[PDB]
């Protein structure tokens, strides 16, 4: 069978670049009329086309966002990349790669299942130096209770949803 | 008629 | 200028055995010599878009019979019937007549018994659950890595 899979940096912070990457099997990038597009959901938003690669290095880009994007392959290692310069909060998204092959149609044969991309929101590097070392610890040992109370919120959301289906089994 | 890239 | 795809509805409450028909409206003609480059495609959460009709109204290998696709020009429908257990999924069309490509905005199709559905719906409830967490966590790592870069720094 044939596997795309993205892969990224999970977080990044507002004005640095993001870098992701494509790694496919099952066919090869250097076979005649395979193609490679990178697609993307922005958050609470529809999906959005970025970029597309073919088998000759022919490369196409979404005009909205052409100087901002850089599409790019590496055939020996079965990776397709995309570079996305100075980040902000609308590029927050889960980003997808799909393969096209050659037909008298034009559509998606495949997907992966796509990889989510936060673009951090507040955090003054300069800032946070300036902070004392007990400050950043206090701060740091403080955010893990905090995210744990929101995840049982959801871990509990979801046993009462498994529970009407548990029961009629 | 293959689309070898992009309809054209 | 760009293919704009409007679909709806965004949100498509069915009793279970109805029909459901979703609808994708272009703002101009997506014909090309013969044949009608709009896609549709079915995403289940965590799992690749899977794609269930291309050129309108073709059907793609493993996609079950109760998926079928019509229209011309500018209007196209997904017909599901009836709908089933599995049916349950976000659903998307897609252009391909000009560059760039646009999608549709999509459709969440939700429900209003077998054991085999009552597991896949079971089942079903775990990847959804997954990515609410990993949005959480996210958000977190995004306030922890910032601290952490400081202290190392120091």
């Amino acid at each position: 069978q044939v596997t795309l899979k993205e892969s990224g940096p999970g977080i990044l912070q507002p004005s640095q670049t993001l870098s992701l990457t494509c790694s496919f099997s099952g066919f090869s990038l250097s076979t005649s009329g395979m193609g490679v597009s990178w697609i993307r959901q922005p958050s609470g938003k529809g999906l959005e086309w970025l970029a597309h690669i073919f088998w000759d290095d022919d490369k196409r880009y979404n005009p909205s966002l052409k100087s901002r994007l850089t599409i790019s392959k590496d055939t020996s290692r079965n990776k397709v990349f995309l570079k996305i310069t100075s980040v902000d909060t609308a590029d927050t998204a889960t980003y997808y790669c799909a393969r096209r092959v050659v037909a008298t149609d034009w559509y998606f044969d495949v997907w992966g299942a796509g990889t989510t991309v936060t673009v951090c929101s507040g955090s003054d590097y300069e800032f946070l130096k300036s902070w004392t070392v007990e400050d950043l610890q206090k701060r740091l040992l403080a955010l893990d209770p905090m995210m744990e109370q929101e995840i049982e919120e959801i871990r509990q959301k979801y046993q009462s949803k498994r529970q009407p289906i548990l029961d009629a089994i | 008629m293959p689309i070898w890239k992009f309809p054209d | 200028r760009d293919i704009v795809l409007t679909q709806s509805p965004a949100s498509l409450a069915v009793s279970l055995g109805q029909r459901a028909t979703i609808s994708c409206r272009a703002s101009e003609s997506v014909e090309y010599y013969g044949t009608t480059l709009m896609q549709w495609y079915q995403q289940k959460p965590g799992q690749p878009p899977k794609l269930l009709i291309y050129a309108a109204s073709k059907v793609e290998s493993g996609v079950p019979a109760r998926f079928s696709g019509s229209g011309s020009g500018t209007d196209f429908s997904l017909n599901i019937h009836p709908v089933e257990e599995d049916d349950v999924a976000m659903y998307f069309c897609q252009q391909s007549r000009k560059v760039p490509l646009t999608f549709g905005a999509g459709t969440k199709l939700e429900l209003k018994w077998t054991v085999e559905d009552l597991q896949k719906r079971l089942l079903a409830l775990d990847p959804m659950m997954e990515q609410e967490i990993e949005e959480i966590r996210q958000k977190y790592q995004c306030k922890r890595q910032p601290i952490l870069d400081a202290i190392e720094a120091k």
